[PDB]
């Protein structure tokens, strides 16, 4: 979560009021309501999963409490399989 | 079809092909309709896209690592059945039901080509190609659209 | 126009609460328009619900599965005892009884969490769709739903105490709004504005339409066509309720919420998440909607407050042409002018209360 | 650098461009200058030192959004860059026409509007508009006119470009002109000095100064000129007088009063702790004839042609009128003579 | 095993839905025979 | 003698079969002076001449009732009262004659 | 199938008339209603003791909307729109673009909560389990703007009642 | 065609003068019961104006239907069904002037 | 109830009934709030075979209404529906 | 000459300065699917919408921009435009000419027709 | 068997015919056509005319005795030159069986007040002009209700938009609520749903 | 928690008298409650 040269905090999004902007009056002695967690910087976290097998499936984790079940091609070894909806990460062996 | 699903094993998965930067291609989603191939030979004229291998494992794509560039490439996406060949351009940008159809004319060309200009909440989304019979058939430049 | 306080002339202006509720269902799907029969009468929102689902279902050609008609019917006795219980007590409040008001209204309050159990929703749940019910009863509710039951009685009967035989209140309503029943006929009058007057008539049993023939029950039947007789009707109406109520809950059967088709109702959350056809189906179903084939139907039910219709045409696309809603209040509040003639003002207050007008169906 | 392209058909939604700060939109001339405002859909900073329930008739003025307020200090400069920080114009009407213990009148119209043109010139503000009664002279008897003379001097100085309006006695159903002779019946007759007779005053109706200023705001060719706001007509206090109290269907009861004993009777009443009815100041004021500047651009220049009297005044002192005369029309009271 | 919200095997206890106004109070002659003979205890 | 009808403001009858006798005599003299081919006239013509038939044959008043399947007798006699006016202003109305105008094109398509 | 209310004619024996004479003029129905309203004021009363005692509620109660994450971190949502599709009053707001790891994620998430009916939908049609309403209730406000919910805002909320949130979705996420 | 009211122009016309004199006579009722606060003329004025928008009607039924709707609002207005923003919504006072002139259009937005 | 038993008796007699037993106050007859996890059934139709959804197709079973008379190119009287028989007077509680 | 413009109760700005569009939608190219191909549609005119200053929302002060009418022929919706008296633009339907499409031709002899790859 | 599907009742079908025929046959000057609906519902089509001598027909015992209007309503389709399709639903409680009787208006033609036969039409018939256009002649009392004292157009009527040409707020300079033309901070988002594949084949309208 | 009081009563809370910096002897709300014991406040689950 960086901050602005105006001193706004910069929203995940991006968004950021200019100072040329006039409707960074509405926070003038009220606050900017944004969320510290960033879901770019916490997917990125993750480890990558090493898996045997050419393809893969993620359901999200915890079944049906999760996101569709996809299956994930892991042939290429330059670029790891990344689920559509969980972001999570796989990659052959070697 | 049906309701209901009765196929209780796993589902293939397909490595993805780059054929440039215009159509995300996800390849798992395609169904081997194969008009993507029919289409760059007859009117691209690029016999560049293929089936390789047989079976189950058939896939479409460029064996090899080229790039599908051609006037009439974009026209793919919107000949494929499925979604997967879509324009990289408009991925995840909107929905179709939000989408207001607007017929226009291009004019990037003096073809005249007629065009519809998909705007969502007064901003321009995507240009989709319409039927002129005699102006352009179904297709679009890659500049128009 | 009143000379002293005797009324020569009661006009009554209505629209204060039109939403234009019909003309916005025409640009919603059938799923998207449920919900607003939850607020054409606040008070008896599940029979609406069930009304509306009874509509699309004839529409559609599909048949709901026999535990969600049971659930149905179960809730709907619940919604009947929940709007009598206003009905009455809001009555007797306006006739300065008071106290009923907060008794009822704790039970009231009992059967509010019944229908937040079932549905997540105190009041304008949702509960009752075409083709069936959402979700299934929550365990335990039955039991708790008989709990309520077996004791709700002796709260009709202190009720009854309290204003049955009282002296002031056969006084303020012993012949008033006394209506003849060719006039309630002509009227358009239904439910008890037609049973007080002597007319045996209830749809639940003269055409009944989800399991009411699978249960029974007696019309309560009024002889002098009073608001006297209409409240013990409606009294005598919610003991009979409870008489449903146990019989559906001794007899609930088991399996399917929903009907097993995921063209008109959506698949369950696991099968849509390990299912393509499944999740075809939700996508389209929650995005598009079910197409209803070309039609028109008036499909009625005897809700509490009186027959309660919708007539719903269907140009094939996934939201309705048209829907009219006959809401019971309509006619008679057309008919308070008539009831009214040679009474006073109290008299006025008290025939207001009669007729058990929701001014949300109304005006819709 | 806070410029905004104007977007929609001006209305309660539209963006009409102007944002805003209305120092002393709690009062009389604030309300309409606001409600003229957010009509347009125009974004008003409030700036408020009064309690929050004061301030909630305007709430409803703008649309979601549009009406922000902030608390701020007359005193404290950087309350007044806070409000004004993030806006293209600045309208400045703050005036007490009683003097309070805490804040003189050098303070209300010298003082304050000197910090607030200071602080607009700062911040980078493009536009201020600043309120000085017609008859503000430095040589005047009242205190209050002497003040807005030197606040004048001071704006001006402060901010070049400024656009200060001088408005005349502003009839309007809050107004404290109109009801003030009206509420005279009270105390029995109507006392005047001089029987109002030497006296000639030119009111303007209220919706016709705050159109006036949202015009200003909107004319490029307002910045650095002094506009004159004054009625169609000029009339006589003693006829005027009995004019309110016609249309108010209330007894008329002139008496001569001297000038020392109507000065006495306002040292009395300045005694009350609360809002004063009446002060010397305002004995001084109401006597005091509209001063006549043709040299100043007025209303027309504007754009708005200036409602008589006749036609407003049933709308502030009909509410006076006893229940015999509630319902008279406006028409059944003939127009007062015009001193013209 | 199916577990859905069912009745109880057997099915529940018997639900009352009828009027139980009780009948209370002495007999109307007896009523007025207390209030006489208060009365003329009062008097005397 | 029933003490009520049940329904408020209809009264017991005291004299049902000859009210029921007359009011369809009267019936069936309105009908007379509409037009034989019309059918208002052949089916209430039948529909009468039954419920007369069957008034006349039974001198019990509930198996009366019974055989009518109309209701309580006095909402028989109340329904006659309502054909005879439908007779009369039937003759006024005069539907028995030919279609006043075909529909437009497409009046009643649906789906449009 | 039909019963008579009413339609009961008293006794004319002399032992009935002086007990309808007695009830008449001695009040006796008027005092058995005393008596009732007596009972209850001797009954416990039902009055909780709020906010300090909370009215029961069900896992399955449709409160204030929020947006839940995966365990990673990573917000669920997919940018799908269907649970926009489905709002019966058009009060989600949705935008999406490519993220710069490439994901499907929103831009601009918006729940009106002015004009919300909290329907339920959208709990249901979202396919990820991403937009939930969760158990809180008592977010009234003193400003309408405050209302109108943002991505950040319906994010913070999930954050704050994830906790409550998953165990209700545990609860109930069989009977779904 | 079958006419509402009128079977030509003359006999709506006269309907028309008709409705003219009952708002002509009701207006200074009007003002003095709402306790409006324009003159009697200003509310003639308004009658006529709004008459006058309608004038360019040729055919007699749209003319008997507007003179219906005109009966009905003034039975609106003699009753007090409508309230004092109901009679003055026929004056947009709140309502600022729209340019007609192209230039003042083009400055001001992109409509037409 | 928590009630003394002076203060029962008081509102049993007041009352005329045995309060006692049927207390509107809820206590620990209710059920409780976490309950062991449901398995829902299954419909109809989750079968692996003779499933085909043309046979249980509703809504492609509809058909536009039949048209009996139309303008555009003895016999009993018929009423339309058989007459309604009486109802009949409840055996349980015939007059309340 | 038939004319409800004054009984619809339409402001007369909208009634005069709209053009209202008759046409038979095209079919969206993304889909094969002709049923929405089969009615006649009208549209009005397009007007501003700009963005709401609190939220970015889409504002528009047009309250026919969502209005779009079915009509069954052409000569019906021409109707009821001219009943309503708004200025009316009827674009004539297109439909798909006939085209002659043989499997064998991808085969031929000595034509160009042969395909590379099935 | 067929647990999904509808049941359907034959019986009921072919006396719903039958009566549909008997009033056919009764009143040729007005039916134009009568159909029964597989759900088991009767339409009888008739001319404007005959309104009111249908529905005293109806009303009256020839067999039938519908002595309760269910409902009336207007259906407006824009297509057709009678835009207003004006619906009757009627209860015979003597049978136990409802039937619908249909005509057509259009905005300029009168249709004769029904308060007559029924006395249930009061209201509906209001309802009916103040949201359609529809005027019916004789009736009693013909205002609006369901309408703002001084609504101009005619709602419900598919040209009207949903929101409506005026708004109401209430200023402070007149310290009156005042109208003002509509303007929507968030315009309603026309979503076109209709899919482009034809779901229903025994619907299919001919090519022509 | 006095299970002996009727349902509804038989779980309270009392509110601490200083949360987040604010002083709330007397000014109390309901969402104070956190989110874990909210559940079992309100009784969606019988477990602590
Ligand atoms: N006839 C007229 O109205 C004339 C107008 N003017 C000037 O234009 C303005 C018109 O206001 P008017 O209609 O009289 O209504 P008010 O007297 O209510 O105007 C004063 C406004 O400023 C605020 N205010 C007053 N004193 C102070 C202070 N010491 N510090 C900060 N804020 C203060 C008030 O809010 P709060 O109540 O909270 O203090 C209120 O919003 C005045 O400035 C006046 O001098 C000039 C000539 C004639
Ligand atoms: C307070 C003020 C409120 C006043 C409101 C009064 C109303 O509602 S006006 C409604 C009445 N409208 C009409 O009568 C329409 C008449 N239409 C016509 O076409 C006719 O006037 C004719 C045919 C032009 C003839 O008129 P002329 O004599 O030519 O002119
Ligand atoms: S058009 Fe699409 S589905 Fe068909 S072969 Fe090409 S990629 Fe596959
Ligand atoms: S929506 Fe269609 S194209 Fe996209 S994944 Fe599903 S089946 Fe494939
Ligand atoms: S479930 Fe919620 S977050 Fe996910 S795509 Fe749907 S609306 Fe967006
Ligand atoms: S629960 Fe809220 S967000 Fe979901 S559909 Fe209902 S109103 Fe919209």
């Amino acid at each position: 979560v960086r901050t602005s040269p105006t001193g706004e905090k910069v929203t995940h999004t991006g968004q950021a009021y200019d100072d040329g902007d006039y409707r960074r009056v509405r926070f003038s002695d009220r606050q900017k309501e944004v969320n510290e967690n960033f879901a770019i910087d916490l997917i990125a976290e993750q480890p990558v999963s090493e898996v045997g097998s050419r393809v893969i499936s993620c359901d999200g984790g915890g079944g049906a409490l999760g996101h569709p079940r996809v299956y994930i091609n892991l042939d290429k070894e330059t670029k790891t399989g990344t689920c559509g909806y969980c972001g999570l990460q796989f990659r052959q062996p070697h | 079809g049906s309701d209901r699903s009765r196929f209780l094993e796993g589902k293939r998965a397909v490595e993805d092909k780059n054929i440039g930067p215009l159509v995300k291609t996800i390849m798992t989603r395609c169904i081997q309709c194969t008009r993507c191939i029919r289409f760059a030979s007859e009117i691209a004229g690029v016999d560049d896209l293929g089936t390789t291998g047989r079976g189950n494992d058939m896939q479409v794509g460029t064996y090899i690592e080229k790039m599908f560039m051609s006037e009439l490439s974009g026209n793919i996406i919107d000949i494929c059945p499925v979604g997967a060949l879509t324009s990289k351009p408009y991925a995840f940008t909107a929905r179709p039901w939000e989408t207001r159809k607007t017929e226009s004319i291009d004019v990037m060309d003096a073809v005249g080509s007629n065009i519809v200009v998909s705007t969502r909440t007064g901003e321009v989304m995507r240009i989709l190609p319409r039927m002129h019979e005699d102006i352009n058939e179904e297709w679009i430049s890659d500049k128009t659209r | 126009e009143l000379s002293g306080e005797m009324v020569r002339k009661c006009d009554p202006h209505i629209g204060l609460l039109h939403r234009g509720t019909e003309k916005l269902i025409e640009y919603k799907t059938y799923l998207q328009a449920l919900p607003y029969f939850d607020r054409l009468d606040y008070v008896s929102m599940m029979c609406n619900e069930q009304a509306y689902s009874l509509a699309v279902e004839k529409l559609l050609n599909i048949q709901p599965p026999p535990r969600a008609q049971w659930i149905r019917v179960l809730f709907g006795e619940i919604t009947r005892l929940l709007n009598h219980i206003m009905a009455v007590t809001t009555h007797a409040l306006d006739i300065g009884a008071m106290t009923p008001f907060f008794w009822m209204f704790e039970e009231r309050e009992k059967m509010f969490e019944f229908y937040e159990r079932v549905s997540g929703a105190r009041m304008h749940a949702a509960y009752i769709r075409p083709g069936g019910v959402h979700q299934d009863l929550p365990l335990g509710l039955l039991d708790d739903i008989y709990e309520f039951s077996k004791n709700f009685s002796f709260r009709i009967d202190e009720l009854e105490e309290m204003l049955t035989n009282n002296r002031i209140w056969r006084n303020r309503t012993v012949d008033i709004g006394v209506v003849t029943a060719e006039d309630a006929l002509n009227y358009g009058f239904s439910g008890v504005m037609l049973r007080g007057s002597g007319i045996q008539w209830d749809l639940r049993k003269t055409q009944p339409y989800d399991v009411y023939d699978q249960v029974e029950f007696d019309v309560p039947i009024g002889s002098r066509g009073d608001c006297y007789d209409r409240y013990l009707c409606r009294v005598e109406e919610m003991r009979q309720s409870l008489r449903i109520i146990s019989q559906c809950l001794n007899k609930m059967p088991p399996g399917e919420i929903k009907v097993d088709d995921a063209k008109v109702s959506p698949p369950k959350r696991a099968e849509m998440k390990t299912s393509m056809e499944s999740l075809i189906h939700h996508f389209k179903l929650y995005t598009e909607g079910y197409q209803v084939p070309p039609g028109a139907t008036y499909t009625a039910i005897e809700a509490p407050k009186g027959e309660f219709g919708v007539y719903l045409v269907s140009d094939g696309s996934s939201r309705p042409y048209r829907c009219k809603i006959k809401a019971p209040g309509f006619a008679h509040l057309a008919g308070l002018d008539k009831m009214s003639k040679g009474h006073m003002l109290a008299d006025v207050v008290a025939i207001i209360g009669t007729q058990d007008i929701v001014f949300g169906e109304v005006d819709r | 650098h806070h410029a905004l392209i104007p977007h929609g058909k001006g209305g309660r939604s539209s963006v009409s461009g102007i944002v805003a700060t209305v120092f002393g939109a709690t009062g009389f001339l604030g309300r309409y200058v606001v409600n003229h405002l957010g009509r347009m859909g125009s974004q008003v900073i409030v700036p408020y030192r009064c309690e929050p329930y004061d301030t909630m008739h305007l709430r409803p003025m703008g649309d979601l959004g549009q009406i922000i307020f902030m608390e701020w200090n007359g005193k404290d400069k950087d309350s007044i860059r806070k409000v004004v920080e993030h806006s293209n114009v600045v309208i400045n009407l703050v005036g007490r026409e009683w003097e309070t213990k805490n804040f003189d009148f050098e303070d209300v119209f010298v003082k304050i509007p000197h910090a607030i043109a200071q602080v607009s010139k700062e911040a980078g503000v493009e536009k201020l508009i600043h309120i000085s009664h017609l008859n503000a002279d430095i040589k005047s008897p009242s205190r209050y006119l002497r003040s807005k003379a030197v606040g004048e001097k001071e704006v001006r100085a402060a901010f070049p470009e400024a656009t200060i309006i001088k408005p005349s006695d502003i009839f309007g159903r809050e107004d404290r002109f109109l009801n003030y002779f009206a509420s005279m019946r009270w105390f029995g007759g109507v006392p005047l000095i001089s029987l109002g007779k030497e006296t000639v005053k030119q009111p303007v109706y209220i919706v016709d100064v705050s159109k006036g200023i949202i015009n200003a705001i909107k004319d490029p060719d307002a910045k650095g000129k002094t506009f004159a706001f004054v009625g169609p007509n000029r009339y006589l206090l003693f006829d005027l007088v009995q004019y309110i109290f016609a249309v108010a269907y209330r007894p008329f009861l002139p008496y001569p009063l001297p000038h020392f004993a109507y000065r006495w009777v306002g040292r009395l009443f300045e005694v009350s702790p609360f809002e004063p009815w009446t002060t010397r100041d305002k004995v001084e004021r109401v006597h005091m004839s509209d001063m006549t500047l043709p040299h100043l651009p007025g209303l027309e220049d504007l754009g708005i042609q200036a409602t008589p009297l006749e036609l407003k005044a049933i709308e502030v002192l009909r509410r006076h009128r006893t229940y015999r005369w509630l319902t008279s029309e406006m028409e059944d009271v003939k127009p007062a003579k015009t001193v013209n | 095993k199916v577990k859905q919200d069912m009745p109880p095997p057997g099915g529940y206890g018997p639900i009352d839905y009828k009027r139980n106004l009780p009948r209370r109070g002495l007999s109307g002659y007896s009523m007025f025979a207390v209030g006489i003979g208060t009365l003329l205890f009062g008097y005397w | 003698l029933k003490k009520t009808t049940g329904l408020v403001g209809l009264a017991v009858c005291e004299t049902p079969h000859e009210r029921l006798k007359i009011l369809y005599t009267k019936i069936l003299d309105v009908l007379g002076q509409i037009p034989k081919n019309a059918a208002y006239r052949k089916y209430t013509e039948q529909i009468t001449n039954e419920k007369l038939g069957m008034v006349k044959a039974e001198p019990d008043v509930k198996k009366l009732e019974e055989q009518l399947q109309g209701g309580q007798i006095e909402e028989v006699i109340l329904q006659a009262e309502n054909e005879l006016s439908l007779a009369r202003k039937m003759l006024r109305w005069k539907p028995w004659e030919p279609l006043v105008e075909e529909p437009p094109a497409n009046q009643w398509k649906w789906p449009i | 199938t039909y019963k008579f209310v009413n339609m009961r004619e008293p006794s004319m024996d002399m032992k009935s008339v002086t007990d309808r004479a007695a009830q008449t003029l001695l009040w006796t129905e008027l005092v058995r209603g005393l008596g009732m309203t007596l009972s209850y004021l001797f009954r416990e009363p039902a009055t909780i003791n709020y906010p300090f005692e909370k009215g029961p509620l069900s896992p399955r109660f449709r409160g204030e909307h929020a947006l839940r994450r995966y365990p990673s971190g990573e917000e669920r949502c997919i940018a799908c729109k269907l649970c926009e599709a489905v709002c019966p009053a058009q009060a989600i707001t949705i935008e999406a673009e490519p993220r710069a790891d490439g994901s499907r994620r929103t831009t601009r998430y918006d729940i009106d909560m002015t004009k919300c009916i909290y329907c339920g939908f959208c709990q249901e049609a979202c396919p990820v389990d991403a937009i939930v309403e969760g158990p809180n209730f008592e977010f009234s406000t003193e400003t309408h703007e405050e209302l109108l919910y943002n991505k950040e805002k319906l994010l913070n909320n999930g954050d704050k009642w994830e906790a409550e949130i998953a165990a209700n979705i545990q609860a109930d996420y069989l009977y779904r | 065609v079958k006419p509402i009211f009128s079977r030509d122009m003359n006999e709506a016309k006269r309907r028309v003068r008709e409705l003219y004199r009952a708002w002509y006579r009701e207006v200074p009722n009007t003002v003095h019961l709402f306790q409006l606060d324009i003159s009697v003329k200003q509310g003639r004025d308004k009658v006529r104006e709004m008459f006058m928008k309608n004038a360019h009607v040729t055919d007699p039924r749209v003319v008997d239907l507007l003179v219906i709707k005109g009966k009905m609002e003034l039975e609106e207005t003699i009753n007090v069904w409508k309230q004092r923003t109901h009679i003055m919504r026929f004056f947009h006072e709140t309502e600022a002037p729209r340019p007609t002139d192209f230039l003042s259009k083009f400055y001001v937005g992109h409509d037409p | 109830a928590s009630a003394t038993r002076v203060i029962q008796l008081l509102r049993n007699w007041a009352s005329g009934r045995d309060l006692q037993a049927k207390l509107q106050l809820r206590y620990q007859e209710i059920s409780k709030r976490t309950q062991p996890p449901p398995k829902l059934p299954v419909g109809p139709s989750h079968k692996l075979s003779n499933n085909y959804y043309c046979t249980r197709d509703g809504r492609r079973e509809a058909m536009p209404p039949s048209i009996v008379m139309s303008s555009q190119k003895e016999k009993k009287a018929v009423t339309p529906a058989p007459p309604i028989k009486r109802w009949e007077l409840s055996k349980d509680q015939p007059y309340l | 000459k038939l004319d409800i413009t004054t009984l619809t109760g339409v402001p007369e700005e909208h009634i005069k300065t709209r053009k209202v569009r008759i046409f038979v939608p095209a079919r969206n190219n993304m889909q094969s699917g002709v049923n929405n191909t089969k009615k006649w549609k009208m549209e009005f005119d397009t007007r501003e919408r700009w963005e709401n200053p609190l939220m970015g929302w889409s504002s528009t002060a047009d309250p026919l921009s969502n209005l779009v009418l079915t009509f069954s022929t052409k000569e019906d919706a021409v109707a009821f435009a001219e009943k309503n008296g708004w200025s009316f633009d009827v674009e004539e339907r297109k439909v798909p000419k006939p085209k002659s499409k043989s499997y064998g031709a991808n085969f031929s002899w000595n034509k160009r027709t042969r395909v590379s790859t099935k | 068997t067929r647990p999904t599907i509808r049941p359907r009742n034959d019986v009921v079908h072919k006396q719903l015919s039958a009566f549909g025929q008997y009033v056919a046959e009764i009143l040729p000057k007005y039916v134009q056509q009568v159909q029964v609906s597989c759900f088991n519902e009767l339409e009888i089509f008739i001319h404007p005319d005959g309104v009111i001598p249908v529905l005293t027909f109806l009303r009256d015992h020839t067999n039938a005795q519908f002595k309760s209007l269910a409902d009336l309503t207007a259906v407006d389709v824009p297509t057709r030159q009678n835009r207003f399709e004006i619906v009757y639903n009627l209860l015979s409680l003597r049978f136990n069986s409802r039937i619908r009787v249909k005509t057509y208006t259009d905005e300029l033609t009168p249709i004769e007040s029904s308060v007559t036969v029924y006395k249930a039409a009061n209201w509906y018939e209001r309802e009916i002009w103040d949201m359609f256009g529809v005027f019916f002649a004789n009736h009693p009392d013909l205002r609006r209700i369901l309408t703002d004292y001084g609504f101009e157009g005619h709602p419900f009527r598919k040209d009207f938009p949903l929101s409506g040409y005026v708004e109401l707020r209430y200023d402070d300079e007149v310290k009156r609520v005042v109208a003002e033309p509509v303007e929507l901070a968030q315009e309603f988002r026309k979503f076109d749903l209709n899919s482009p594949w034809e779901a229903f084949p025994a619907y299919r309208q001919p090519p022509e | 928690e006095d299970n002996k009081q009727f349902f509804g009563r038989h779980r309270w809370v009392i509110y601490t008298t200083e949360m987040n910096g604010r002083d709330t002897f007397w000014d109390v709300d309901g969402s104070m409650v956190p989110p874990e014991w909210h559940r079992w406040l309100h009784c969606m689950t019988d477990d602590p």
